[PDB]
């Protein structure tokens, strides 16, 4: 038999800190790095999908997941938590669609998912998610790129990085990237900022990329990623 | 309402009329009765309109979730199961009569689904007030393994039979063709029905309506 | 459809004297036009000072009887004493009213002694309305028994007749007479008659034969 | 000291300290004894008074016409269990119209009392019971512990200084099965007596007796209704 | 170090119950005397200021016309039990049309004994024992009765009993002066005497309360004048 | 509807018509009323189509989980008991007449009837549905202990043909299925394959 | 019938780059008129109105709960609501009471707040949506309104002609219905302005 | 059960010296259709009691299941205690009344027979919870046809032998086969003695049809 | 093999070396219990229990550690007794429900799996404590054979030819492995059971004791029964005499 712990596992320290949230953030800043770039006509998400053996079938689990037909996700931190959040986000999107018969705006999805994340920092018997999310979307002509952290807070980015070495990736982005970039150039600089960390030979199966233009979100084929990883195309 | 479905060599042809009646008065001359379920699965709806709408939308949503999780294209059996179990749970109080058709990895599949939750898997089905006429057309001119245009012709013929012989049906004909590698959402197929041209001009000229009160509100 | 009630017949009588209480009933259990049994009395000894008669739907009679027993035991456990007759009457009232919207089809008459040793009769309706009486008949032949008892015990409509209190002997022969007349006119009343006498000595039971048709 | 405060916590040596501490609550109560013949079952209990101006604690409770109990420990838990037993007996008479078999009532007590010795924030019943009964298998004396364990006894005693009574009873077991009622109650009273210093002894003020048998419903005797039993005992001198 | 409210001491007792017993030892002392002529209950009010209206201090209340109750310890906790007792008597009257025996009422209130706990309970259940001792004084078929109850739930009949801070002394004093044939006057007199002995303030008409229950008379709380007539005979 | 099941030595034989009507209209003239519950356990349905389909699915689910959890071929009596439980518990809300039949290594070929009430009884042969009424006599005068498999096949075929001829709620095609340790042998009798009987003339 | 208990009529009509919505003004209980200024058309944002006919209570209630959800929408999102979206919202709201429905048959008329493309629709009492390119009607005089609208409506009409058309349709349809009328009100809305008029009508 | 489906008709019972006999045909009728002509409507409930049921057969199977489980549960203990016939009768009464009071009755009329402690037991339980004891019992049309015969005998010779009782039962079943259109010429007889419960297999009733040739005169 | 730094206060807590110490402590409570053995042969299963008597005041057959779970299923326990009884009630209910739902007597392996899942359910949460008992289930059928299973506080369930639990587990097992039970009959087995019990008993530390014996096999038509006083005393005599060598 079982019931549930009804008290908060996340509490204020005398300094005024929510320690478990910051430890969760520590868990995020220890995971494989991910980059997101908003580029006028589209959005790019990319991440290090580096396995630990040749035995791993990289064609089975993905880090770049679709939420709907126009919204995509990547993460930094713990996998299983991310998976939970993905299911939940998809469900939320579909509820929205059932009520409004209109594809969910990216910002609204971000807000709802963020609310779910906030619940796990105050509700009883649970720890916060050890995951930061990057959410890309196409709605109302414009492109959109958000990030949501374990506290349940979210921010809109033109470009950003999370995970290991996210600070240097962030600076690299601040210098070697700006607006008026086509999605192609954005993919280029995205693989470029991921390469600022990817210890080893960065192959077409070592990273995963997803795009979001006004034709829908999709994961890039390994072939397309190879062509991009030819330092060209 | 007259809806029909047939199984041909390369897939499935769905057909529907476009009249929506409230009582014995036509409300809609161009009602869409062919609903999206999944990219490979479509559903014609007769019975209580709101119920077919919500049922079909709900199942579409759940199936999108399902395929999103599985990463594969939905199966028709899945749609059939979801629909029939939901409908059985409500004991006929949800007035959804459906023609469900699609193409799978296992091929083309056509089910008819009744509001109580019973289903039938058949090469050709009809539902609605005009279903007996359409069924007559099928039972007279159906052969297995037809070609696309032949099947389209047969279905449009059945829907027409319904249109001209049932007071519940009328207006245009919608077809939806689903094959192993094509989706022809023809809407509408062919309108065998037209309002006669206006003989008169009953146009009222400005000032002919007396006004007691006016109030103009500027916007932005 | 389905009816949860059936009339099982039965007549019931109770008389209160200065130092005694009589609770009598026939022994016929019937349904429709048939006899279920000829040996089914409607009297139930509750305490050593209290007897209850239950007539009507037999299922409810049984159920109600067992409920009363259980609750007597409970009052004893809870208060280290037995229930007085009045207490049983009141408790019965509440038990009957708890089913106000799905009643026990039972006419109850309690007969016994109060705490002064005097005879006490309580009559009930199926939902627990109850009063105290000198004498009361309930059941199928109630309308046959009541007016005679109003005459021979209440001296109603009798001019220049002494108002002598009812003796046990006379009461007994009265009960026997009214049940004998009722067995003649009521098709539900017959087979046998059980009488329960309640005095300080305890509870006597007498059985008289009635006609079997 | 970290395996002390919760019933859901095993000790590293295979024990549960809350259960044992609960068992200790039985010993804090005044002693009681129970024995059976082949026809009768008798509880004898040493009542107990706070001050002289206070009456002596009830020790024997009536459950059903054929079943009575003697309590030792927390009185609230005792009344709780008593109500449970009464209700079960009533249920049995209601449904089957036959008295509830003693061993089954006891089994039910075991089941009920085991439950809170496994759930967090719950505590064991802090009371020991001696149960006297009579059914189709004759007289019965049962013993129930806070550990939710139970025993079918030929005779028993529980409470403070009850080891003495236990010894005496253990001596005269072979006599009991053929004793008459007076002799049985006598033996019970002697067993209860050995649980006292030489200064104090039995009285019509601090003794309760409970009897049930083949010709007798469960009955409780105290005050002056105990006198016929006591006035027939050997003034055991130091 | 925090443990459950239902934890046993190695001695075999509940910590909370024992601590509640301790909590009683701070309460105003109260005296009850049982007598074939009636039962008397007396208690000190313990006024802590001349600004406090003493008539708003009731440590003796009527449970019913034939049962009174004197309380010691945490009065706030006592109010609940008093109300529950009254409701109980009224329900018994409603159901059976006869008054409750004092022992039955006492038992009823005692049923709320160890009805506290954390897990496996209603969201409106008690978290801790009642920190209060009670003295029920009544008249029924068994005559004048007096019962005592403590947070353990154990209730017992008593001929003369004292509860409160000066419990031991007052009880000894009671023992020295009680016999099962006193008059009600001797009982009241004795009570007021011992009370004056144990009270820290000077005994007067607006400093204690006194109530009697006699076989011929319903529960009566003594007025100021009625108190004066008794205190006169010190 | 006319359903039928006959038990023989090595197993059972199932038969059903194929007509499903809504009023006097035939919504399906080619219905499959023999429904696999397990590898060697079938059910014949009759009554509300929705009800029987739902119940059959539920039983198939339960029995599947059960058989996996026991790691044994499930008993026919077990499937029958599951049907019995559902059909009895919801007797006021279901309109179903079921015949559970199949083979089982422990008790061999068996046929159970679960009629509208929710009772369960094993029978040598069982008939059900609207049409059954018309073939009680025939089936009583034609049955014989110790029929072969093919004999039972011809038997059910004939009975069903007669019922379909007389009952308006029955007709279409005949569906047969033999079940034994060997496996499941399904066949379909249509048109002229369906047994005919000399019709009265002058 | 329940819908005929209070009566009333609501109509919407498409124009060029404009749209119109009209309603009678009568609030009555069966045969008896109580008031002649009953509001049946409610603003759900700039250039987006909803018309509710049927049981007066549910008219008011549906309007109010709709404003509730709509305000929440316009707060969570930083935008006025699109017409299709409002239609789906109302549909959802009505279907929530599928087995105990509000007795109203709403009519929506508005311009796309981003573009200017006119939109009209009507719904069941249980929220089955229906969009047309010409007109929609709801009320106790539905057949009448259909009769008028089928004969008067032209495709690409300018504001003045849309006005005259919807006004004549409403007036002549309502004047053949006993429980509709006591005045007519018309909102004709275009990109730049909104014109609100009350028509000269019979009061019987 | 609101609408009974497959049903069984009359059940007979009579006490005799040191035992009880119960009779019931093996027919389950679907309305007027003699649908299931080989079902038992008599259950052995432990060694000292037995039960016969009229009414809905499905509900009888349910009661048979529940009772069976109760008996097994009890015999698991082996505490030298067993349900007396009167106890089973009491329980059944409580059950039927409970279902009746939930407006969801068990459509049965039952006869419980037993032998324990040197005494014969015969109890009747209704679907409404009407219960009683009698030296003879007959459900349904037996209450109109068999019971007058049984009572006629038992009020001229209260104590019957097993043979007299069996003969009486056969005659009554014969009368029922003559006058009850929902009976069957194939029945069971169950007997309780101190030796236990015996259920004798399919018995037929001999019939006479000479009155077929008394048309004209 | 002994870490107690808060890592052993709850069943919802792993030790840093990947252990759940509460379950181990419950197991230890089983180890401190009197020994009970069960052995399966070719025509059934036999149970034997060393029931330590704590007082001569207790009646013969008090605190039985042999249970009737179903009419075809017997149960032998070792450890905290009340827990054992509760688990017996659970087993009984599981068997009953199985019969009600499926119509036939529950297969032993299935009953085992079910009760064992129930036991395992108590090793996951802080809200409840693991069962301080291990138990054996015995059964016989012609369609399944003779079967004997054992379940420990962790929820583990295995099938055995011979098994033992309590104080003298390993010693008892060593005594058991000398038997060729796959060829012997329950009759021959009873004596050997009683024998092994009398061997394994420690008369020095533990005082007097009482021997419990249980049949379940072809000799009993599948019904789990108590060993008759006759066969019991025979086996006891055989044991006492075999003890002098």
């Amino acid at each position: 038999a079982e019931r549930g712990y009804s008290f908060s596992l996340t509490t204020f320290s005398p300094s005024g800190k929510l320690v478990q949230i910051e430890y969760a953030l520590a868990a995020v800043a220890g995971g494989a790095p991910s980059v997101g770039i908003k580029a006028a006509n589209g959005v790019v998400l990319a991440t290090e999908k580096k396995q630990k053996s040749i035995l791993y079938d990289e064609r089975s689990v993905h880090k770049v997941e679709p939420i709907t037909k126009h919204i995509g996700l990547v993460y930094s931190g713990m996998g299983p938590d991310y998976r939970v959040l993905v299911h939940r986000a998809r469900k939320l999107a579909q509820q929205y669609y059932l009520v409004y018969q209109e594809p969910i705006p990216t910002a609204q999805l971000v807000q709802r998912v963020a609310s779910v994340m906030q619940e796990y920092t105050q509700s009883g018997g649970v720890r916060p998610f050890g995951v930061s999310l990057l959410i890309c979307g196409w709605n109302e002509g414009r492109p959109y790129l958000f990030q949501s952290d374990p506290s349940g807070a979210y921010f809109a980015w033109k470009a950003t990085a999370m995970g290991k070495n996210y600070v240097n990736g962030k600076t690299f982005l601040e210098k070697r990237y700006n607006e008026d970039l086509e999605l192609e150039d954005a993919i280029h600089t995205a693989i470029l900022t991921l390469k600022e960390s990817f210890e080893g030979q960065m192959t077409e199966d070592n990273i995963e990329v997803g795009i979001c233009n006004e034709a829908g979100f999709r994961r890039l084929t390994p072939t397309e990623v190879k062509d991009y990883l030819a330092a060209i195309a | 309402t007259t809806i029909a479905g047939v199984v041909y060599k390369d897939g499935i042809v769905l057909g529907a009329d476009t009249r929506a009646t409230e009582g014995m008065v036509v409300a809609d001359k161009n009602c869409s009765k062919i609903h999206f379920i999944s990219p490979n699965i479509y559903c014609c709806g007769a019975g209580t309109a709101a119920d077919t709408d919500m049922t079909t939308q709900l199942i579409s949503s759940n199936l999108e979730l399902h395929s999103l999780s599985t990463g594969r294209l939905p199966r028709v059996v899945t749609a059939n199961r979801m629909l029939k179990q939901m409908l059985f749970r409500y004991q006929g109080y949800i007035g959804a009569a459906l023609v469900l058709g699609g193409v799978d990895v296992t091929g083309p599949h056509l089910y008819s689904i009744y509001p109580h939750g019973s289903t039938d898997k058949l090469p050709y089905v009809t539902m609605g007030s005009g279903s007996l006429a359409a069924m007559a057309v099928f039972e007279d001119k159906f052969r297995p393994d037809m070609e696309e245009e032949e099947a389209k012709n047969l279905v449009s013929e059945a829907i027409a039979a319904g249109i001209f012989n049932d007071l519940g049906s009328g207006s245009n004909i919608d077809l939806c063709v689903i094959s192993k590698n094509k989706l022809d959402f023809l809407r509408p197929y062919t309108v065998p029905n037209k309002k006669g041209t206006r003989l008169g001009r009953y146009r009222c000229e400005k000032g002919t309506t007396a006004v007691l009160t006016e109030k103009i509100t500027p916007l932005e | 459809r389905f009816s949860p009630y059936v009339f099982n017949g039965g007549t019931i009588l109770a008389i209160a004297g200065e130092d005694f209480a009589i609770v009598a009933s026939d022994t016929r259990l019937s349904e429709g036009f048939s006899i279920h049994t000829r040996d089914s009395p409607k009297c139930y000894k509750l305490t050593d000072k209290t007897v209850i008669g239950c007539s009507g739907f037999h299922g409810d009679c049984l159920t109600l009887t067992k409920i009363i027993e259980a609750r007597l035991k409970m009052y004893k456990h809870s208060n280290n004493k037995a229930m007085t007759t009045g207490a049983i009457a009141a408790m019965l009232s509440t038990i009957l009213y708890s089913r106000r919207f799905f009643p026990y089809y039972v006419y109850n008459i309690i007969g016994g002694l109060d705490e002064e040793g005097k005879g006490a009769v309580y009559s009930f309706d199926p939902v627990g309305s109850y009063q105290r009486d000198s004498f009361k008949a309930g059941g199928s032949a109630s309308a046959m028994l009541q007016p005679l008892l109003d005459n021979q015990v209440g001296f109603k409509n009798m001019q220049n007749v002494e108002h002598v209190p009812l003796s046990l002997d006379r009461a007994m022969r009265l009960v026997k007479d009214v049940f004998i007349s009722a067995a003649e006119r009521d098709v539900y009343t017959g087979d046998a008659l059980r009488i329960c006498i309640v005095t300080k000595e305890g509870i006597r039971e007498e059985t008289v034969s009635l006609r079997k048709d | 000291n970290q395996y002390d405060n919760d019933v859901t916590v095993w000790s590293p040596q295979g024990r549960i300290h809350q259960i044992e501490y609960a068992m200790e609550a039985v010993k804090q109560g005044s002693a009681t004894v129970g024995l059976k013949s082949k026809t009768h079952a008798v509880l004898v209990a040493l009542k107990r008074a706070q001050s002289e101006l206070a009456a002596h604690q009830k020790k024997i409770l009536h459950v059903d016409n054929h079943i009575g109990i003697s309590i030792a420990g927390l009185t609230a838990d005792a009344r709780l269990l008593c109500n449970f037993m009464r209700q079960e007996c009533l249920d049995s008479r209601f449904v089957f119209d036959r008295p509830l078999p003693v061993s089954r009532l006891v089994s039910l007590i075991g089941s009920k009392t085991q439950i809170p010795t496994q759930r967090y924030g719950r505590r064991p019943y802090g009371v020991g019971l001696l149960i006297a009964g009579y059914d189709d298998m004759g007289p019965h004396i049962f013993q129930t512990c806070p550990s939710a364990n139970y025993f079918d006894c030929r005779a028993m005693s529980i409470g403070a200084r009850s080891q003495s009574a236990r010894t005496y009873l253990e001596r005269h077991m072979s006599e009991f099965m053929e004793c008459n009622l007076n002799e049985l109650v006598k033996h019970g009273l002697r067993a209860l007596r050995e649980t006292l210093p030489a200064e104090q002894d039995l009285t019509t003020k601090n003794v309760s007796i409970g009897i049930v048998g083949k010709d007798l419903e469960f009955t409780i005797y105290d005050d002056d209704d105990v006198s016929p039993f006591l006035e027939g005992l050997e003034e055991r001198p130091q | 170090y925090d443990r459950g409210v239902n934890t046993f001491s190695p001695e075999g007792r509940l910590f909370q119950v024992e601590y509640a017993i301790e909590a009683i030892k701070l309460g105003s002392t109260a005296i009850g005397i049982q007598t074939s002529e009636g039962v008397c209950l007396a208690v000190e009010k313990r006024i802590t200021s001349p600004l406090m209206e003493p008539s708003s201090i009731e440590k003796i209340v009527e449970i019913d016309a034939h049962i009174g109750c004197a309380m010691s310890g945490l009065i706030a906790d006592a109010k609940t039990l008093i109300d529950k007792a009254r409701v109980e008597t009224q329900n018994h009257w409603f159901t059976y049309n006869e008054t409750m025996t004092v022992e039955s009422v006492t038992q009823a209130v005692s049923n709320l004994a160890l009805q506290f706990g954390e897990e496996d309970a209603d969201p409106g259940a008690m978290s801790r024992p009642f920190g209060v001792a009670l003295l029920f004084g009544g008249v029924d078929e068994k005559g004048p009765q007096l019962f005592h109850m403590d947070p353990s739930g154990t209730f017992v009949q008593c001929d003369a009993r004292a509860i409160g801070s000066a419990s031991e002394g007052a009880q000894s004093s009671l023992q020295e002066v009680y016999h099962k044939s006193m008059t009600l006057k001797e009982a009241i007199k004795s009570s007021l005497i011992i009370l004056k002995q144990v009270m820290e303030e000077k005994l007067n008409a607006t400093n204690i309360e006194l109530a009697t229950v006699q076989p011929g008379q319903n529960f009566h709380m003594f007025t100021k004048e009625e108190l004066e007539e008794v205190i006169k005979d010190i | 509807t006319t359903i039928m099941a006959v038990q023989f030595d090595g197993g059972v034989v199932l038969g059903a018509d194929s007509r499903t009507t809504t009023g006097s209209y035939i919504a399906n003239r080619v219905t499959d009323k023999l429904t696999p519950i397990h590898d060697r356990i079938f059910c014949c349905r009759s009554g509300s189509a929705a009800d029987t389909q739902a119940v059959a699915d539920a039983v198939t689910y339960q029995l599947g989980f059960h058989s996996i959890e026991l790691n044994e071929p499930p008993l026919v009596h077990t499937a029958a008991s599951l049907f019995k439980e559902m059909c009895y518990r919801y007797r006021e809300d279901l309109m179903a007449g079921i015949i559970i039949a199949g083979w089982d290594p422990q008790e061999g070929g068996q046929v159970y009837s679960v009629p509208m009430g929710g009772m369960m009884v094993r029978q040598s042969f069982a008939i059900g549905g609207s049409g059954s009424s018309y073939i009680y006599g025939y089936v009583d005068a034609t049955y014989r202990e110790g029929m072969t498999k093919e004999e039972c096949l011809q038997f059910t075929a004939n009975a069903l043909a007669l019922a379909m001829e007389r009952d308006g709620s029955s007709g279409g095609v005949i569906r047969l299925a033999a079940i034994a340790e060997s496996g499941v042998e399904r066949q379909v009798l249509l048109g002229d394959q369906i047994p005919k009987f000399a019709v009265a003339t002058l | 019938s329940i819908m005929s208990y209070n009566g009333g009529a609501v109509m919407a009509m498409k124009g060029k780059n404009c749209v119109a919505i009209a309603a009678d003004r009568r609030f009555g209980i069966q045969a008896q008129m109580v008031t002649t200024d009953f509001q049946k058309i409610f603003p759900m944002g700039d250039r987006l109105y909803i018309g509710l006919a049927g049981l007066a209570t549910d008219v008011q209630t549906v309007a109010q709960r709709l404003k509730f959800r709509l305000n929440l929408y316009e707060l969570k999102e930083g935008r006025q609501i699109k017409p299709y979206t409002l239609m789906s919202m109302v549909a959802n709201l009505l279907y929530e009471k599928r087995f105990g429905p509000y007795y109203t048959e709403p009519v929506i008329a508005g311009l796309d707040p981003k573009t200017f493309k006119p939109f009209i629709c009507s719904l069941d009492l249980i929220g089955c949506p229906m969009v047309t390119d010409d007109f929609v009607v709801s009320g106790t005089c539905a057949e009448q309104m259909y009769g008028m609208c089928e004969s008067l409506w032209e495709p690409n009409m300018d504001p003045d002609h849309l006005f005259e058309t919807i006004s004549q349709a409403m007036l002549n349809a309502v004047d053949r219905d006993a429980v509709s009328g006591m005045g007519v009100i018309v909102h004709i809305i275009e990109k730049d302005k909104i014109t609100t008029r009350t028509l000269k009508a019979r009061m019987d | 059960t609101q609408n009974p489906m497959v049903t069984g008709t009359s059940v007979l019972g009579v006490k005799f010296e040191g035992g009880v006999v119960i009779a019931a045909d093996m027919l389950g009728s679907y309305g007027s259709l003699a649908r299931f002509r080989n079902i038992s409507r008599i259950m052995r409930v432990n060694n000292s009691t037995m039960l016969g049921a009229s009414g809905d057969y499905a509900d009888f199977q349910y009661l048979k299941q529940v009772l069976g489980q109760m008996v097994i549960d009890e015999e698991l203990l082996g505490d030298g205690h067993s349900y007396s016939p009167r106890a089973i009768h009491s329980w059944l009464t409580r059950a039927m009344y409970s279902r009746r009071s939930k407006m969801n009755p068990l459509w049965n009329t039952m006869v419980i027979g037993g032998y324990a402690d040197g005494e014969s037991f015969l109890g009747y339980v209704d679907m409404l919870g009407v219960a009683y004891e009698a030296p003879s019992l007959a459900t349904g049309y037996g209450a109109y046809l068999a019971q007058p015969l049984l009572r006629e005998v038992l009020e001229k010779q209260p104590v019957l032998s097993q043979t007299e009782a069996r003969d009486l039962v056969e005659r009554c079943m014969r009368v029922l086969y003559y006058r009850d259109a929902r009976s069957y010429n194939r029945f069971q007889i169950a007997t309780v003695t101190e030796k236990g419960v015996e259920i004798e297999g399919p018995l037929s009733t001999e019939t006479n049809w000479d009155i077929a040739h008394m048309i004209s005169g | 093999s002994s870490i107690g730094t808060g890592y052993d206060l709850s069943a919802s807590t792993f030790s840093p070396d990947g252990r759940v110490f509460q379950v181990e402590y419950a197991m230890k409570a089983v180890e401190n219990s009197s020994t009970a053995i069960g052995i399966r042969c070719k025509d059934g299963v036999v149970f034997g229990v060393e029931k330590l008597v704590l007082s001569k005041l207790y009646e013969e057959g008090s605190n039985k550690r042999l249970f009737n779970v179903d009419r075809h299923v017997g149960m032998a326990v070792a450890g905290l007794l009340a827990d054992a009884r509760s688990l017996a009630d659970i087993a009984r209910e599981e068997a009953s429900n199985f019969r009600s739902n499926f119509g036939y007597n529950i297969p032993l392996k299935h009953l085992a799996d079910r009760v064992a899942m129930y036991v395992h359910a108590y090793t996951l949460y802080s809200a409840v404590r693991p069962f301080g008992c291990s138990f054996m289930l015995g059964s016989y059928s012609v369609n399944d054979g003779a079967q004997l299973y054992m379940i420990d506080p962790s929820g583990v369930s295995y099938g055995y030819w011979g098994c033992a639990i309590g104080k003298a587990r390993q010693a008892a097992k060593t005594e058991i492995e000398k038997l060729q039970m796959k060829e012997m009959t329950c009759r021959d087995i009873v004596k050997e059971v009683a024998k092994i019990i009398y061997i394994v008993h420690d008369e020095v530390k533990d005082k007097a004791f009482e021997l419990e014996l249980s049949w379940v096999g072809e000799l009993t038509n599948g019904r789990h029964e108590i060993v008759p006083k006759d066969i019991r005393e025979e086996a006891e005599k055989y044991a006492k005499e075999s003890l002098k060598e």
